[PDB]
């Protein structure tokens, strides 16, 4: 189930630090250890880590596919291994780049790719561990008009007879109020499929809840999940993690 | 029919334990005494004790004494066989009980316990 | 093990909608072995104790409908254990080959529970049936009542996993502590509290004192 | 065959205990009890017990009670050998049964019992 | 005033065991002592001792020991009656204590522990 | 060397416990029987006893009984020191084993346990 | 100070016993051993037995014995008292040591454990 995982999306762009400090210096920090972050969202990645070593895995992604590459990656050292694999999308077609990446603690059983209808619009990319996908986003700048185009392609591609049995969760940088997007999937006649999991305070900077999470209301025990952001400020964004609240 | 099994209390809980060594009647005595309690309520029988050296049944001071420690341990449902007015030192007496230990067995639910009944 | 079992007061017709959630996301083992992460503790284990033995479980429902205070119904659970659902023992070697200590208590209570842990939350798909646990007042005994087929169960071939649990955390300097049992040295994260529900909460005792009885003079 | 070793019952778990001490034939005794269940269900073979000082075999009264008080707290399972038609005692036998325990073994599976069978 | 009861603590916890096997006044003994606390805190009494040929009650070392080794087991809260000023060996003494333990029983409250008291 | 102590299988657990009263060969007796695997598998050298009036050494019956029903109990790693062909009652031995049991120690790893050993 | 209390070695847990009947100089014995160790570290004085027949102190068998087991069971902290060169079977002190057992004492903490100690 969703909440058997510590899920967390950040956005990478920021400051004067690289990608490659955020890689080995931020993400090492949220991975790290037992309690560490178990699956990370995150946007614009142009690159995986230095360390990463590729698998040669040759994803062949439910729905479009795209070039997805997988990546071994120690947060360890030689003797005492921590392997997370990294599944990252670098460019679409002819340019275009994506810059999407998901972290899990357990290799890929399958990997998906959705597109909305939106011209310029992003995929989406996800992961299924067992029963549970994690998909993440990232909406177009200028006010995340393809955000509700994510959210109806994740929708309309699960509730597929035979994916009605998996549980997902999608999160990223919708670029969009979750208000407006509420609003946007009542409007859709959504509002009643998916729960929306935001954060109260700000994502980016400026102000503003930008980066967030998205689950089906039919996922077990998917009102366990709630949305808190990391302190950490290492780009533009926090990262907003999603940790299933005490039981009692 | 059994002697000394005609009084009995069940569905009790051994909730105090008292083991000492005494001197009674110019004898060396070992004693250990129970309490009990009926769930959370107090009943005004609630102690028995058995002397190593007097008593009815003199035999078996061991045994009943583990055996009162386990059940105080589990806290477990129990009937608990005795024979009254037998201690005579009256210090004893006010200090414990003058009510005698005889038997120890198990209640299954709250109409059972092992043993014989009325 | 190919299936295995909980208690729980939970009607099959919420069970089987929503399967059993996990208490937290508490992965420390010894914790979980001991009680100390489970319902009379810090309640968040990342695990769910199940059971291979269907006694054990009239056991644990026993010890509920015993108590004056519990009123409603128990249902045993029928789980199909798969790669998801471990046995104690190779994670026991394995953290021993760590420099984790487990004492002579928390290996009697281990062996003693026949517990196969589940990693993950327990999906309805797993869940073959329940069979309603009816208490006999005047003897103390539980039999097996009505039992309702899930028909949202899957058949798959599964089994449990015999290798040892991932991501467990580095064992911790051994000290003695307690652990939280009920009924006949029953762990207390079989309690029906020590699963996250949508529920009478069992008072546990400790364990070592009895086990030390049985174990000395 | 072992003699005294043709009738037992296998796979049961030991749901009651009784201890006392009785006056019994003019004779100071402790004796104790077992009581049986099978699984889910009630067996008709359900008690039997050890004297120390009567019996086919009085020896081992301490080891074995010890023996049954270790089964009932942890309810696995186990064969329980037995000898029917043992007590004298009227009172006794009516109060608790007429079998003398003879031996416990453990059950290491729903199929398996150590000790000899028939 | 049953006699050898008028000196007791009440309330404490058993923290501390001590089993050995000696000789004193040229005889081969067995003894065994037990160390208090109360609570969280320390108590000015916290240490007392059976011995096996020795004391004002001889009888009773192996079920005095398996009771005591009991409590510290449970570390429930008990009352412990004993007697002061008995072991004369000085070695003794002075490593353990020179009180004999005479009784040990529960206290199922705060504010009652079985037993008889003394009124003052 | 140790006399009796050549024979002897190291790091298995004790799974089954028998004990009973028996008659044999005109003697009133007490014996425990223990049963062996060693990990997963199953092994031929599976089955060892011990009886109060009988044997190569009588003494210990209490203790060694004991014994076995603690690592029983814990299933922990054990060496058993054990002597072939020593029970001559055809049933007992039918039933059981001819073994008598001679010590039990501890294996602190998989590699070592307590207790002497035999160059090979 | 107390005859036979001045070698002892503290703050440390037994991690092994062995409980065996052994015949020793013609007459029929129960012996067991306690194996020890401080912490994560060996020490080489590290085992110590007590014989029902034989030794300086032949009374406290099985109370010892049960005592033994009782702190192997919990693995908690505790003072060893024991004397040298006590045993004489040369089987038997090259299979455990030489040493027989005379106390064993709690530690309540890193630095505090019961009975006497020697400057």
């Amino acid at each position: 189930n969703i909440s058997d995982y510590k899920v967390m999306t950040w956005n990478l762009q920021g400051s004067s630090a690289s990608t490659e400090s955020k890689w080995n210096v931020n993400v090492r920090q949220l991975l790290s250890g037992t309690a560490g972050v178990d699956i990370l969202m995150v946007q614009e990645a142009g690159a995986v880590p230095t360390s990463a070593v590729p698998t040669g895995r040759h994803i062949q992604p439910f729905g479009v596919g795209i070039p997805i590459d997988e990546y071994t990656w120690n947060l360890g050292t030689t003797s005492r291994q921590d392997i997370r694999y990294i599944y990252h999308s670098a460019i679409d077609v002819g340019a275009r780049r994506v810059n999407l990446a998901i972290v899990s603690r357990q290799r890929a059983d399958n990997v998906y790719v959705l597109r909305p209808t939106t011209v310029a619009s992003r995929p989406v990319i996800g992961i299924g561990l067992g029963n549970d996908v994690f998909l993440t986003a990232h909406a177009l700048a200028s006010g995340g008009p393809d955000a509700a185009a994510i959210v109806r392609v994740t929708i309309n591609f699960f509730r597929q007879p035979q994916m009605r049995h998996l549980s997902w969760f999608l999160a990223g940088d919708f670029n969009r109020s979750p208000d407006r997007l509420e609003n946007d999937l009542m409007t859709e006649h959504l509002e009643r499929v998916v729960a929306v999991l935001a954060p109260t305070e700000p994502t980016q900077i400026g102000g503003g809840i930008l980066d967030y999470g998205v689950i089906v209301d039919r996922a077990p025990y998917s009102q366990r999940v709630e949305a808190l952001r990391n302190p950490q400020l290492a780009s533009d964004h926090y990262p907003v993690a999603f940790l299933a609240r005490s039981c009692l | 029919a059994m002697a000394d099994y005609d009084t009995y209390v069940s569905n009790v809980q051994i909730n105090n334990l008292s083991y000492g060594v005494y001197t009674s009647g110019g004898k060396e005595t070992q004693f250990f005494c129970i309490g009990l309690k009926h769930g959370s309520e107090a009943i005004s029988i609630n102690a028995m004790c058995k002397v190593d050296v007097y008593g009815n049944h003199k035999q078996g001071f061991d045994n009943m004494l583990n055996t009162a420690k386990y059940y105080y341990t589990t806290g477990g449902d129990v009937r608990i066989y005795y024979k009254e007015n037998v201690w005579r030192d009256p210090d004893f007496k006010s200090a414990f009980s003058s009510r005698e230990l005889i038997a120890i067995t198990t209640c299954s639910s709250s109409s059972y316990c092992m043993g014989p009944t009325v | 093990v190919d299936f295995v079992y909980r208690v729980d007061s939970t009607p099959p017709d919420v069970i089987f909608r929503d399967g059993f959630s996990l208490l937290g996301y508490n992965r420390n083992f010894q914790q979980f072995i001991s009680g100390r992460s489970c319902s009379g503790g810090s309640s968040d284990s990342r695990y769910i104790a199940t059971t291979s033995s269907v006694n054990q479980t009239y056991a644990i429902a026993r010890a509920y409908y015993s108590r004056s205070t519990f009123k409603g119904n128990l249902y045993r659970y029928q789980i199909r254990a798969d790669n998801n659902f471990y046995s104690l023992l190779p994670s026991i070697t394995y953290l021993e080959t760590q420099g984790g200590h487990f004492n002579a208590y928390e290996k009697t209570m281990m062996r003693l529970q026949r517990e196969y842990v589940s990693t993950l939350s327990i999906l309805p798909e797993n869940i073959q049936k329940a069979v309603a646990l009816v208490y006999d007042s005047a003897t103390g005994l539980v039999k097996d009542g009505v039992s309702t087929m899930n028909a949202s169960y899957l058949g798959l071939s599964t089994t449990s996993n015999p290798g040892v649990i991932p991501f467990l955390p580095e064992p911790q300097t051994y000290t003695q502590q307690r652990i939280d049992a009920f009924g006949p040295l029953i762990s207390s994260c079989f309690s029906i509290g020590s699963v996250c529900h949508s529920v009478y909460n069992m008072s546990f005792y400790d364990a070592r004192p009895v086990i030390e009885l049985i174990l000395s003079k």
